């Protein structure tokens, strides 16, 4: 059992610093399970959880953006709004479950909000689904 | 000469009370900002365009930053002073520039003397966190992104010392030496710098303020006794 850093970091401050045993992530054109010994690898990510294991303690993570960055050693993703397994406020997501979900059915015709509030129906589902994993 | 020169005295006293207690905060608050600033650096660092490549040259957009709820000496009246001197030569046209007025003190300026203003970001915040200008930022970009902007720009109140801070105007969207989140964070960079500077500028005016009260008081006091 070796080790390799996987530091997801929001524009503001760092997020997960600790060394990662084995990593997983869901990219746009597949699934990237971050590890050690990779080649340079960069491509747009999804709003997916990157449960960055640090002691076999597993937990989903809230992410929605950021680009990829891979080497033979390190991995840093510049994701947008992201937070810890406990900083995920379940109640702030209980609002989008009555703010964005209960309005995505009004206006249509021209493309619009199926991808400015349903993509948001991913951040508004991550803060409820990932909201489980707090341990 | 034995009544309302003591009113002048007590009032000047009170003013003295608060300018120093707000001098305390100007540095309480706007040093924290420095933390919530040099933190950006990290992500501020990880580094023909969508079009954010040098193009010409018609309607340009400004983004002038100022304190809302200000009490910071000149550092707010000399950045308006500068948008209203530099646009004086860039206005022989009625394109009318358009400014994104952040901060309420610059806001009001711009709606007294027509300018006009296509956006006025409500209430600054002193953190200022993540969800705060990802509108005016995002939409100040959005106006270069197709395409009513051939160039963006902030009027930044750049931070040298806490004793000084200089009116500066940078250019944002037409870059220099899919991924324009750079622009959005650039606006962080200034919005964040613009903060320090304000309170940087605020305690400096508050010390000076305190002092000026003391002094002035010590003038007034001669009248308290000698008719």
């Amino acid at each position: 059992m070796a080790t390799v850093q996987v530091d997801i970091v929001t524009p503001e401050r760092k997020v997960f610093q600790g060394e990662a045993d084995i990593v997983i992530a869901r990219g746009v054109e597949g699934e990237l399970g971050v590890m050690a010994g990779h080649i340079p690898l960069v491509t747009p990510l999804k709003t997916a959880p990157v449960r960055i294991k640090q002691g076999d303690k597993e937990t989903l993570i809230a992410v929605s953006g950021g680009f990829l960055e891979v080497r033979p050693d390190k991995v840093n993703i510049l994701a947008d709004t992201a937070e810890l397994p406990e900083e995920i406020d379940v109640e702030r997501a209980k609002k989008a479950k009555a703010r964005h979900e209960t309005i995505l059915k009004r206006l249509d015709k021209t493309d619009k909000d199926y991808l400015r509030h349903k993509r948001a129906l991913e951040r508004a589902e991550v803060r409820l689904q990932v909201a489980n994993s707090k341990s | 000469g034995m009544r309302e020169i003591k009113r002048r005295i007590r009032s000047v006293k009170n003013t003295r009370q608060i300018t120093k207690a707000m001098k305390m905060v100007a540095a309480a608050k706007l040093r924290r900002a420095q933390e919530t600033a040099e933190n950006a650096r990290p992500y501020a660092d990880k580094i023909s365009h969508p079009m954010l490549e040098a193009r010409p040259v018609k309607k340009t957009g400004y983004m002038v930053i100022t304190s809302d709820r200000g009490l910071a000496g000149p550092y707010n009246a000399n950045i308006l002073r500068l948008v209203s001197k530099t646009i004086e030569e860039r206005h022989q046209s009625k394109d009318e520039y358009v400014i994104f007025a952040v901060g309420r003190k610059g806001r009001d300026f711009f709606k007294k003397r027509g300018y006009p203003v296509v956006e006025e970001v409500t209430g600054i915040s002193d953190t200022p966190s993540l969800t705060e200008i990802q509108d005016i930022a995002q939409s100040a970009i959005g106006m270069f992104a197709d395409e009513t902007f051939d160039k963006l720009t902030i009027f930044y109140n750049e931070f040298v010392s806490p004793i000084v801070q200089r009116p500066v105007e940078k250019q944002l969207l037409p870059l220099t030496s899919l991924l324009p989140k750079y622009a959005e964070t650039l606006i962080y960079s200034a919005l964040l710098d613009a903060k320090a500077s304000e309170f940087g500028a605020r305690m400096t005016a508050m010390g000076n303020a305190t002092d000026n009260a003391t002094e002035m008081l010590e003038t007034l006091t001669l009248q308290f006794n000698r008719a």
